[PDB]
């Protein structure tokens, strides 16, 4: 008689993604040699990082 | 500087079973897969131009086939965008025989985009400067470098641009052949080389030279090209067992080949 | 050509050798799957 | 053997059919909706299966 | 010094943001997978298949994922479905004894945990004891085999049927 | 041949298939345009590929 | 020959049946409707062709 249906569980998630290599940081722009003044603050626009 | 091209010398020619890329990234081993998207028809036909030193214009229309035989890199790059006139966002990828650059923001684009060489002193030579390809540049979101597209017999140089969602996608394959009769007969699948999150509204372009000076000197040269449209098809492919496209049946050519996309095979036995 | 085969492990006869040639199976994965 | 395999694969095909739904995977309609909501959604995945 | 971050989420595609993190590939072993925002369940394995260099993931006739590459190594990786079957029940009547055996169908008896544990080539077969005789068939448990309840203690015993008495006329 | 009163016709699966014309009182037959299935007949492409 | 002719006129007189939607003429579901309810009464009509 076919009293039932059984699984396996899976015990545990595993998240895998690519290596972490193409950060733009912002070492850029906290250390930097001399800052821009107000009247001419400086911008930088940051993109595919 | 804006010493224009004004040559067309255009032609017409079959396209054969050229412009078949891979739609995915996803590995098909000994498969028949059916597959609606934007591709190249069989047999359509093909615009060839000659270029020689006017209307550069052409429209983009769901993506286009491009492709050229020359030897040397005559051919260097595209611009790309809805209106050209500075006010919004155009693609432009250059070649200089050791990587390739891709920037977006608007440029001035003087009417007859071209790059030109003219040997220098000035570090040592050899700069191919770019001062009225689009004189200015401002406002630019993204850019690119990367490995040169034009790589290196005749040396078929194939490439599939199309624009979805925000994303410029690149398709393109170097298939080296003998006989040169234009447009070989086989096939030759092309892999996806490059796609940008670019986000632009893409509807014209157009081709860039090279155009050495003699010593405007701008010595004449020849550029033979071919530019082919895409349109929404249904195609059966056949991966091998390596994950290959090795070849294709285009559903709406004739008859025969939408029965061998029913049937989902590339041979018919007798029957109705 | 009808009788056993006694050379071959299985002991089938030329002809039903044939016949289980000219059949490709499919669903017949059933220890191993 | 074909009648049989192709009604298998018929049977599994119609898995990803949406049967009018927000959508056919099951994980989507889920996280998408509130449970009330994807309640609709996950019913009519039910039935049409 | 004063610096100010400002965020665009315009409509084009968002290319700017945080770390994705990677938890370490367990093979062998029924997982709860996720390559790259392709998630699934099973049994992830070496292979070698050979996928083309821009390819990522492997698809079956049915369209259904059988490998994928992983994003760090660049390793190709069979998946397998989780080891789910039928268990049947194999008994005498209740009007002769209490004792079962129970058959796991389709399934290797090395992963059974969900005493006499036998492989048929119908299931993992449990509870009955397999004898090297011939009877004719009792229950039906599968390729070949029946189960009976059996004398020499009565307990349940699982054999290759028989076809017949051998005539040799 | 309507009755003086009638415009529609209908067939027994309660389809129209005739209308009076309002302007020239004329009885119009209407048949479905015109549709059917596409078939194929090849000798194997083993053989012809016509 | 009639068992196949009250089939087919089974079949035919389906068409003209609402199924629980607003009308049985799907040219009148377009029309007098918008597409968040004229697409999900369309698709009603749909399951039950
Ligand atoms: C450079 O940036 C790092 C950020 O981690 C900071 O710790 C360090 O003090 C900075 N050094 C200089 C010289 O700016
Ligand atoms: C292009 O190449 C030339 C020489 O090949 C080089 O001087 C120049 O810097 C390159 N341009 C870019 C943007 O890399
Ligand atoms: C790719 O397919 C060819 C036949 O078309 C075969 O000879 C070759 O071995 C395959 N590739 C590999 C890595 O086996
Ligand atoms: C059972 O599993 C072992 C290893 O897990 C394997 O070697 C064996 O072949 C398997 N048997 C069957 C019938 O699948
Ligand atoms: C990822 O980083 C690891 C460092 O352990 C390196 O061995 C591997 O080659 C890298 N792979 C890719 C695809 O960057
Ligand atoms: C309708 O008008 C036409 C003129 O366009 C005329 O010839 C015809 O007799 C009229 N019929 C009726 C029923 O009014």
């Amino acid at each position: 008689y076919q009293t039932s249906n059984f699984r396996v569980q899976p015990t545990e998630s595993i998240v895998r993604f690519p290596n972490i290599t193409n950060l733009c940081p912002f070492d850029e722009v906290f250390n930097a040699t001399r800052f821009a003044s107000v009247y001419a603050w400086n911008r930088k626009r940051i993109s595919n990082c | 500087q804006c010493v224009n091209l004004i040559t067309r010398t255009q032609s017409y020619t079959n396209s054969f079973t050229r412009g078949v890329y891979y739609p995915d990234k996803v590995f098909r081993s000994s498969v028949l897969h059916s597959t609606q998207d934007l591709f190249l028809p069989f047999f359509s036909n093909v615009t060839w131009f000659h270029a020689i030193h006017d209307n550069p214009v052409l429209p983009f229309n769901d993506g286009v086939y491009f492709a050229s035989t020359e030897k040397s890199n005559i051919i260097r790059g595209w611009i790309f965008g809805t209106t050209l006139d500075s006010k919004t966002q155009s693609l432009l990828i250059v070649n200089n025989a050791t990587n390739v650059v891709i920037k977006v923001c608007e440029f001035q684009f003087c009417n007859d985009p071209f790059l030109d060489v003219y040997y220098h002193k000035n570090n040592k030579s050899w700069m191919e400067s770019e001062f009225r390809v689009y004189s200015s540049a401002n406002n630019c979101t993204f850019e690119y470098v990367s490995q040169p597209f034009l790589m290196d017999f005749k040396n078929l140089r194939e490439f599939v641009f199309k624009n979805i969602d925000g994303y410029f996608k690149i398709y393109s394959k170097h298939t080296p052949i003998n006989l040169g009769r234009d447009l070989p007969q086989g096939f030759s699948a092309l892999e996806p080389l490059v796609d940008l999150p670019i986000g632009i509204n893409i509807t014209r372009f157009q081709t860039l030279l090279a155009l050495h000076r003699s010593y405007s000197g701008w010595t004449a040269g020849a550029a033979a090209y071919y530019v082919g449209y895409l349109q929404p098809r249904t195609f059966l492919l056949k991966y091998n067992e390596n994950g290959t496209i090795t070849d294709a049946v285009d559903c709406a050519l004739d008859p025969l080949s939408e029965t061998k996309c029913t049937l989902k095979s590339f041979t018919v036995e007798k029957g109705i | 050509q009808i009788l056993p085969d006694p050379s071959k492990p299985s002991k089938r006869s030329p002809i039903e050798d044939l016949l289980f040639n000219k059949v490709t199976l499919a669903d017949a994965g059933f220890i191993k799957q | 053997v074909n009648h049989n395999a192709q009604a298998l694969n018929t049977l599994v095909k119609q898995l990803s059919s949406k049967f009018g739904a927000i959508s056919s995977v099951l994980n989507d309609i889920l996280s998408r909706l509130d449970p009330p909501e994807a309640e609709v959604q996950i019913d009519r995945l039910i039935t049409g299966r | 010094r004063v610096v100010v971050l400002s965020f665009e989420l315009l409509h084009a595609p968002a290319t700017v943001c945080g770390p994705k993190k990677s938890t370490n590939l367990v093979k062998n072993k029924c997982v709860n997978f996720n390559f790259n925002g392709l998630t699934g369940t099973g049994v992830l394995t070496e292979s070698n298949k050979k996928f083309l260099p821009f390819q990522q993931f492997g698809r079956d006739i049915a369209d259904t994922t059988d490998a994928v590459r992983d994003p760090q190594t660049l390793e190709i990786l069979d998946i397998t479905p989780c080891s789910f079957g039928g268990v049947s029940v194999i008994t005498p009547g209740t009007n002769t004894s209490n004792q079962v055996a129970v058959l796991y169908q389709g399934v290797n008896c090395t992963e059974v945990p969900v005493s006499n544990v036998f492989q048929t080539r119908a299931g993992c077969l449990i509870g009955a004891e397999y004898v090297n005789n011939s009877y004719e068939c009792d229950i039906p448990i599968g390729a070949g085999i029946c189960a009976s309840y059996q004398t020499q203690s009565q307990s349940i015993i699982a054999y290759t049927m028989s076809l017949g008495a051998e005539n040799s006329v």
